[PDB]
């Protein structure tokens, strides 16, 4: 990531020769290229009783039908490097959190009663400073946040590549006129480009994609942000505040003789954490599926 | 015992948190070990001195720098177009097009643009040349130094004021409210009629010629005869040009009112007469109380009046007031809170009396400057008030005695706080529910293709007050729209020009409104309502709660009270402060964007977009969010650069620290310590690096410090991006 | 009804929209009809009508009677809820039935909310609606 | 440039770099001082 | 380390003394109620801040409290390193 | 259970009551007492210009 | 117009009056 932001700064600093793509400082994933190659010429010798390669993204001819691509070989240049490496990065940290909760489940260097006490409990008092969030399923909380990040950027990458240099239209010459125009070799190297050259395309119609017969489905993307902020509200706040507000409303209701017999009590902090993370995930995934659903409708 | 000396306790702990806590108390004096009152009073005296000294240094800084490498005179020649100069630019890491996109105004070095706007105000005061402000810097510098020395002197034993000398109020009262600004506004008025008005009329009056030439040819005649209309001689003509004499005038104190047809600002003679008015008014207000001499009003005993005209009283307005007037002299948090609240209120008012009453020349045409100033001052204002409420809260724990106020008005407030907070929650819930319901009404109805099935309100109370001030646009013929009513022969004695101005609503003078303004104004109401809600809740819980009454002795401090019932986190009397800060930030964002959209539509007159897409929120996030950013977003890109790359960097930097804030806020201190254990385990057992050891044994952060740093990151992230956006947009769209 | 607002009858853009006014529902007269129903109000440059709220008989009924209807129904529901709650407590099965609704008793209470306003007025004059500041023992502080 | 001398060329680094350096060095050695004296 | 605070509501069930894993309590002879021996803190210096003790106090407005101080050390912070 | 100093010397904190019953003895130690309710609590403005705690009335 | 060595002058007025005056006003409060 610091390498990435380094190149970001260089581009913003009129020092373009310090970029990292083919037109600048070099790095090339030779291993993937060589494995794909040794996959290209497989039949005949490794596969005698076999006619065509297993796929056509490794090698072979660009297979298609109509003015519509079916499969062409995929190109791995420079931008592949850091993308795969940050994939590995996030997977590593995810394993870190989960395995950490795994090993340090029964006994920590400070808490020798964990398994002696349970695995679903909020904290162990303000001893040793703080100890809140020392169970295991909070470890998996953090882990699920991280895997959200992982899979989100993974689907970003997949969609953008397979709409940038794999899919589009075709001419009688087999001329593949892709949808976007090969934008990775151009902008998928700096951060500001990543917001520009992805979500400009991913939303420029959803603003106006409503307003006729086969458009009226005003999508709940406008709607999901609300649930997202309402989500994050639950995270940052404690509970005693809500308990006291509840007690005041109870005072009023009791003054007007409408006191509910079953005495309301505020949520438990683990309950609140759970509902917060649930609403967070829901809003985010709703947002993103709305995004690319409408985006495909704009081409399909 | 060396660090920290001001607390013998905190220097007895081998954990890095010492340092963290070492620099979060050095400005909390009355918590240091062993210092009674007069020590604190005298050193506060000295430290306040130092504060105003560094203020003077700051002023000298900006003024000397603009005197050095600026284009103030090149701004004199072509005012309405030439752009000011901030200072020089020097960084080896810099780009390429930077020097290529900076050198303007005839300059050859990398000039930096200026936006605060000292040129207009200064020329309004009547400056002409670099040497003027050169000498200005040179002398207020020595002023600052002398003031510093003055601060030093009273530290010596024979120059130590008395605690009684601090408690005695009425002398400070009179000396300030009469002799601090009354006489000072008099002196400013003298500088106006002696220097400012001449320079406005084109005549140069230096530091020597002022001794022999006159303000007015009729001068000194009404001095002691009483025909003051003589000084109200021929006013300036309908074609006068500042700094020139084309159609000049020879009137000193006028009451023209409205605007000047060239600078579209306040008239300078109106300013002088104004200042004179308030000066003499404060002077007559000066002798209003009782001094050490034997006449006047004894404050601490005026309201000690419980009898008049037989029917004695319960106090003034018939309410108890006995026993609290010592508190304002006992506590300091009380006075501090009052001052903070007052200051914030009048700052907001200032921020409001700028975009309609241009005080200086060229103010209205230059959009970016006034816009930045407006949002700047309002932002300054918002949490300025939060300071007042927070210090009110901390006063409630430290500075408060029970029996001394038994049964007075304060206790009668505390006895019924309940209904207050309940009804406040009520009105907040009501307004929120209904405004959101009307919004979503609009959203779904327009989401079907038929907009006529959707509600449009129309405000008329502001319309009535608008016409009733004297607006004719709506033709209601009431109160200066009725030119024949009883009050239709009153107001200003120069109301014709004011009427020409206000009828000419072409400028920013009480523009028409519609349904949207109804909506957003109710939104403001809601915002401040919940803000004051959480603040007063924290304040009135500064003592204790129903399910935790003890906290009065726990202090304005951490208390967490571990999981008694489901948990009791965030109960510590300024937990409320964080929440209030969020609730203030979003409010001020709402209001400043409303102002921005209003004036943006006013710029090119195309008000259609605002009124057309103010109802449903899709229109809000579609018409103004991204429809102004491509003018900024491509400041740098794989193809070229501009003079905005630094501003895109502003954007992204702010976003980064913003998310960092989330990181600090969510994760808590029960996980960031297990791995520090194993990470200490490393150094102990690797070779070739186990040589070095620990200055101090490192541990994880603290809880309150974690909250504080998270909030700081969030607020700094919020500040930057919005500023960059607003100034870039204003300077890129005009 | 001022503020520079043209009547929705003679606002040209109003009828301009009315011409191709998208007939919403399954009946061809849907759109046009509603535009015909929108001649009583007064439009503006936006071509869409604003609502005036003054008791002024130009638009009085267009806001008053809906308000009063809401007051009716809100009074009914609040009244029947409070009455049900008061009733439950005279059973000594309080929180057992707090989740199990006693339908044969919950019905007539709902059905008997016909004259809530004036009856409530009576409980006001009789003072049958509030308990005493100190009798209510819910401790503050 | 203008009528001033080289000064804006090189007077930033020492204020930018070396003065912070001595500042923090002196500060650190201050926060470890013995008892009961300290400068 | 931190400070401990005792009251009169100690019924004498002695669930706190069996809960504190830090040996900071003992039932010194009393006379008032049927307890005859009321809890107290003789060995504060090993206080930990876990406050599992009052969670074991059944008395209405639990009889023990802990005023969580500011003079922490390697003992009060509880480090094995 | 034995605590040990850096010098190699040992402390005998516990067991001090045999099986750690923590409530049985014929007379016990006596250092420090506070047998008082909370309704009358220490106050900021009344207890001042010194550094004592919430106990001395 | 603009200035000359007189700016070295205005630099020279500093570092004795404001400089050590502020230095003393700082060191008064016992580091
Ligand atoms: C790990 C490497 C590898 C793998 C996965 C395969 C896989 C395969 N080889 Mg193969 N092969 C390899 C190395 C490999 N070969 C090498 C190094 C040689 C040289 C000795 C051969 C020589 C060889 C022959 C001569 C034939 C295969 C055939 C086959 C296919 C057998 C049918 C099946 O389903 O299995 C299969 C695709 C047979 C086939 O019909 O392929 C379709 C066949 O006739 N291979
Ligand atoms: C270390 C960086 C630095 C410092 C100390 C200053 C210092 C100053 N700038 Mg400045 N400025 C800087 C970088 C800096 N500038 C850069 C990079 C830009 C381009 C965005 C500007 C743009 C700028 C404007 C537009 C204005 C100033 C102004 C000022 C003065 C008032 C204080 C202020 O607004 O600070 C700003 C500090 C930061 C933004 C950081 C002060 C002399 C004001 C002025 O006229 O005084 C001469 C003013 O109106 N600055
Ligand atoms: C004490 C200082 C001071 C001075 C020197 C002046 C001077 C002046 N005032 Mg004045 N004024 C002052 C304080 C002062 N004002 C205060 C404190 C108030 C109360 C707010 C007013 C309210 C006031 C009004 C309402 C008017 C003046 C007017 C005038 C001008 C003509 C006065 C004349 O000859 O009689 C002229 C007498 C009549 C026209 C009657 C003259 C420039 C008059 C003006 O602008 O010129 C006509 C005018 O109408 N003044
Ligand atoms: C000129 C205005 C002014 C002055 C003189 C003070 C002075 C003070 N404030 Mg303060 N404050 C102000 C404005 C001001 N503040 C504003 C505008 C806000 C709102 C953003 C606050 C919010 C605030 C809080 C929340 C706290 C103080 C505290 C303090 C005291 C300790 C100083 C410190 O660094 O502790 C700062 C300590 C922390 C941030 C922790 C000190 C008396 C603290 C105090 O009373 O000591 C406990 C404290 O807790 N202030
Ligand atoms: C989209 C975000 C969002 C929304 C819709 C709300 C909505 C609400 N908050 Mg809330 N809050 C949020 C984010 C949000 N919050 C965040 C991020 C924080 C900081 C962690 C808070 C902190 C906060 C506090 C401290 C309080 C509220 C309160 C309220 C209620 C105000 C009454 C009302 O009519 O509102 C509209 C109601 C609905 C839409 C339903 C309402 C339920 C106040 C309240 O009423 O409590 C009783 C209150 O005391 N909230
Ligand atoms: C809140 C409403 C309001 C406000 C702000 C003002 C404001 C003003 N009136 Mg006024 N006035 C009002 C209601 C109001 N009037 C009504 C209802 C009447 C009818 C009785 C008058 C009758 C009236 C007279 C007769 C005069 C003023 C004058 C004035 C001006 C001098 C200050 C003053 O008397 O007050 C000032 C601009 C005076 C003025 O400016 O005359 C030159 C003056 O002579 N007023
Ligand atoms: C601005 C967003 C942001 C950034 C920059 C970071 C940065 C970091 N987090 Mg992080 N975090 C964030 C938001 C962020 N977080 C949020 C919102 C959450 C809650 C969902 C977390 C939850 C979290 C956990 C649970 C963990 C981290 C870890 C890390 C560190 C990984 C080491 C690294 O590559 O250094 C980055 C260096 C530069 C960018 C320079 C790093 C300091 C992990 C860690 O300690 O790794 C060593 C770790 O355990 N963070
Ligand atoms: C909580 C943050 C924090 C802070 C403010 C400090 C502060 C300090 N550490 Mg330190 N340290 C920390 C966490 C922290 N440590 C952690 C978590 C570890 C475990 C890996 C260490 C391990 C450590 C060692 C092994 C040493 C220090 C040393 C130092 C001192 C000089 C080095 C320095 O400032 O960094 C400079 C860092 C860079 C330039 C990078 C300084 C007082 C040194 C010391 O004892 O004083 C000289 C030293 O040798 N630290
Ligand atoms: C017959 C049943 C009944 C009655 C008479 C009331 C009556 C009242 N409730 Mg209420 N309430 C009820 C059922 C009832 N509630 C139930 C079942 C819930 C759970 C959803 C609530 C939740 C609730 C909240 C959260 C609040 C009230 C509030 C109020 C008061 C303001 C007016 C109002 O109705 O707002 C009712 C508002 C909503 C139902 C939303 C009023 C005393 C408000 C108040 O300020 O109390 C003084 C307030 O903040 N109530
Ligand atoms: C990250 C994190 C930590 C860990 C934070 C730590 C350990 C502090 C970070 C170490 C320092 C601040 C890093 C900075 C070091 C600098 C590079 C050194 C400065 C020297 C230069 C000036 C030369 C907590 O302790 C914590 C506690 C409670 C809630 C949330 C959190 C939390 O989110
Ligand atoms: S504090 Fe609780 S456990 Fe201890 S003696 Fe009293 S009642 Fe028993
Ligand atoms: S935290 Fe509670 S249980 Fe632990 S030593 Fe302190 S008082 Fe005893």
């Amino acid at each position: 990531f610091g390498l990435y932001i380094h190149n970001d700064t260089m581009q913003a600093l009129g020092r373009p020769q310090d970029m990292f793509s083919d037109t600048a400082i070099q790095l090339q994933p030779v291993f993937a290229q060589f494995v794909q190659n040794i996959h290209t010429l497989a039949p005949g010798s490794t596969a005698p009783n076999a006619l065509e390669p297993v796929s056509y993204a490794f090698g072979g001819g660009v297979v298609a039908v109509g003015g519509k691509i079916a499969m062409m070989p995929i190109a791995l240049g420079t931008a592949d490097f850091m993308i795969h490496h940050i994939h590995a990065f996030q997977i590593h940290v995810t394993v870190l959190i989960l395995l950490k909760g795994f090993l340090f489940a029964r006994n920590s260097r400070l808490i020798p009663d964990k398994a002696n006490l349970g695995f679903r409990f909020p904290c162990d008092g303000p001893g040793r400073g703080g100890t809140c969030q020392v169970s295991g399923w909070d470890h998996v909380f953090l882990g699920l946040f991280w895997m959200f990040n992982t899979i989100a950027i993974a689907v970003y990458h997949f969609s953008w590549k397979m709409q940038s240099d794999v899919w589009g239209t075709i001419d009688p010459d087999g001329t593949i006129a892709h949808i976007t125009g090969g934008n990775f070799a151009m902008s998928a190297n700096t951060i500001n480009g990543w917001l520009r050259d992805y979500q400009w395309a991913q939303a420029a119609q959803v603003i106006q994609s409503y307003g006729s017969a086969l458009s009226a489905y005003g999508l709940l993307f406008l709607g999901a942000h609300f649930v997202w902020a309402f989500s994050l509200m639950f995270l940052f706040s404690g509970r005693g505040y809500w308990q006291e507000l509840i007690e005041s409303i109870v005072w009023a209701h009791n003054k007007l003789k409408v006191a509910p017999t079953i005495q309301p009590r505020a949520l438990s902090i683990i309950q609140g954490r759970a509902v917060g993370v649930a609403h967070y995930l829901l809003g985010a995934i709703v947002t993103i599926w709305a995004f690319f659903e409408a985006r495909i409708i704009s081409v399909g | 015992t060396k660090f920290p000396k001001f607390s013998q306790d905190l220097a007895q702990d081998p954990t890095t948190r010492r340092l963290w806590y070492g620099i979060a108390t050095a400005h909390d004096f009355e918590t240091h070990d062993g210092m009674t009152e007069e020590n604190l009073y005298q050193k506060l005296f000295a430290t306040h001195f130092g504060h105003v000294a560094i203020i003077f240094l700051w002023t000298s800084s900006l003024l000397f720098h603009v005197a050095w490498q600026g284009n103030f005179e090149q701004w004199i020649k072509d005012p309405l177009n030439v752009r000011p100069i901030a200072h020089a630019i020097w960084d080896p890491h810099f780009g390429k097009a930077a020097v290529d996109a900076f050198t303007q105004a005839g300059a050859t070095y990398p000039v930096n643009i200026a936006y605060s706007g000292v040129y207009h105000w200064w020329y309004t005061i009547g400056m002409r040349t670099n040497n003027d402000l050169y000498s200005g810097a040179v002398f207020l510098l020595i002023l600052a130094g002398v003031f510093l020395f003055a601060g030093w002197l009273h530290l010596q034993p024979k120059f130590r004021p008395s605690l009684s000398w601090f408690k005695s109020a009425e002398p400070r009262l009179n000396h300030h409210l009469a002799g601090l600004f009354g006489v000072s506004s008099l002196a400013w008025t003298g500088h106006l009629v002696h220097v400012a008005i001449p320079e406005s009329r084109g005549q140069h009056v230096g530091w020597d010629n002022f001794l022999t030439t006159l303000p007015h040819p009729e001068g000194l005649r009404p001095f002691f005869t009483g025909n003051w209309g003589v000084y109200a001689a021929n006013p300036d003509t309908a074609n006068h040009v500042f700094g020139t004499s084309q159609g000049a005038g020879t009137a000193i104190l006028t009451f023209l009112g409205g605007f000047h047809p060239q600078t579209q600002s306040l008239w300078l003679t109106d300013m002088a007469h104004h200042h004179l008015a308030i000066a003499v008014l404060f002077i007559i207000a000066g002798h209003m109380y009782r001094t050490n001499f034997g006449i006047g009003h004894s404050i601490k005993e005026m309201l000690n009046a419980k009898n008049f005209f037989g029917t004695k009283t319960e106090g003034q307005f018939n309410l108890p007031h006995q026993g609290l007037y010592d508190t304002i002299n006992n506590s300091l948090h009380f006075q501090l809170s009052l001052a903070l609240a007052a200051l914030g209120t009048i700052t907001s008012l200032v921020a409001q009396h700028m975009y309609a009453l241009p005080p200086y020349a060229f103010m209205g045409q230059d959009f970016t400057t006034q816009a930045a100033l407006y949002t700047h001052h309002q932002y300054i204002a918002v949490f300025l008030m939060v300071g007042a409420f927070a210090h009110a809260g901390i006063f409630w724990v430290r500075d408060y005695d029970a029996e001394q106020n038994k049964g007075n008005v304060l206790d009668r407030v505390l006895q019924h706080k309940e209904a207050i907070i309940s009804h406040l929650s009520w009105v907040s819930l009501f307004l929120g529910f209904h405004t959101l319901g009307l919004y979503v009404h609009n959203d779904v109805v327009v989401a079907f293709g038929t907009p006529e099935k959707q509600i449009l309100i129309e405000p008329v109370f502001a319309q009535f007050i608008q016409a009733s001030h004297g607006k004719v646009l709506y033709g209601l013929n009431t109160l200066l729209s009725n030119p024949d009513s009883v009050a239709s022969t009153a107001g200003a004695a120069w109301l014709p020009g004011w009427l020409d101005a206000i009828n000419n609503g072409t400028n920013s003078l009480f523009l028409t409104i519609g349904p949207g303004d109804f909506l957003v104004h109710h939104a403001f109401a809601l915002g401040i309502h919940t803000t004051v809600l959480v603040l007063v809740k924290g304040a009135l819980d500064a003592r204790g709660s129903k399910l935790m009454p003890d906290k009065k002795d726990f202090g304005y401090a951490f208390p967490c009270d571990g999981p008694g019932r489901g948990g009791t986190c965030d109960i510590s009397a300024w937990d409320a402060f964080y929440l209030a800060l969020f609730w203030a930030l979003n409010t001020v964002g709402w209001v400043t964007f409303y102002w921005h959209w209003k004036h943006l539509g006013i710029w090119q007159g195309n008000v259609a977009q605002f009124n057309e897409s103010s109802t449903y929120l899709m229109g809000w996030l579609r018409d103004y969010l991204w429809l102004y950013s491509a003018q900024l977003i491509n400041g740098y890109n794989p193809y070229g650069m501009n003079n905005l790359s630094v501003w895109a960097w502003m954007f992204l930097f702010g976003h980064l620290v913003w998310a960092t804030g989330f990181m600090f806020l969510i994760s808590w201190r029960g996980y960031w310590q297990e791995l520090i254990e194993t990470l200490v385990w490393a150094h102990e057992r690797t070779p070739l690096a186990s040589l070095v050891r620990w200055k101090d044994k490192p541990v994880a952060m603290s809880i309150v410090q974690g909250r504080l740093v998270g909030l700081a990151h969030f607020t700094v992230g919020y500040v930057l991006t919005y500023a960059a956006f607003v100034i870039a947009s204003t300077a890129g769209k005009f | 009804v001022g503020a520079g607002l043209v009547p929705c009858s003679e606002s040209p853009e109003f009828i301009q929209r009315a011409a191709s006014a998208r007939n919403t529902t399954a009946d061809p007269n849907s759109g046009q009809k509603r535009f015909e129903r929108y001649a009583q109000e007064l439009c503006g440059p936006e071509g869409l009508p604003h609502l005036i709220v003054d008791g002024r008989l130009n638009h009085a009924g267009d806001f008053l009677i809906p308000s009063i209807l809401f007051l009716y129904i809100a009074g009914w529901i609040g009244w029947v809820g409070r009455a049900y709650l008061q009733e439950i407590k005279k059973r000594d099965n309080t929180e057992l039935r707090e989740v199990i609704i006693d339908v044969p008793t919950a019905l007539p209470l709902m059905l008997s909310g016909f004259t809530w306003p004036l009856a409530a007025v009576k409980e006001l004059l009789s003072g049958e609606l509030v308990a005493k500041d100190d009798e209510i023992p819910v401790s503050p502080r | 440039m203008f009528s001033a001398s080289f000064l804006p060329s090189i007077l930033v680094p020492l204020t930018g770099l070396v003065f912070p350096a001595i500042a923090m060095a002196l500060l650190l050695i201050y926060v470890e001082r013995e008892d009961p004296s300290g400068i | 380390s931190h400070s401990v605070k005792i009251y009169d509501t100690c019924i004498g069930c002695t669930q706190c003394v069996r809960a504190c894993p830090t040996d900071v309590l003992e039932m010194v002879p009393w006379d008032g109620c049927k307890a005859g021996q009321i809890a107290a803190s003789p060995r504060t210096e090993d206080c930990v801040g876990c406050k599992r003790c009052e969670t074991a106090c059944p008395t209405d407005f639990l009889s023990i409290r802990v005023y969580l101080s500011n003079a922490e050390t390697t003992r009060s912070m509880g480090l094995a390193y | 259970i034995y605590r040990v100093y850096p010098n190699g010397e040992v402390q005998y904190l516990h067991p001090s009551d045999g099986v750690f019953p923590e409530k049985v003895n014929e007379g016990r130690q006596k250092v420090g007492y506070v047998d008082r309710n909370i309704g009358k609590n220490p106050d900021p403005a009344k207890l001042k210009f010194s550094g004592m705690t919430t106990y001395n009335a | 117009m603009s200035i000359s060595d007189t700016q070295v002058f205005v630099a020279l007025v500093i570092a004795l009056i404001p400089g050590v005056l502020a230095f003393r006003l700082a060191t008064e409060l016992y580091k």
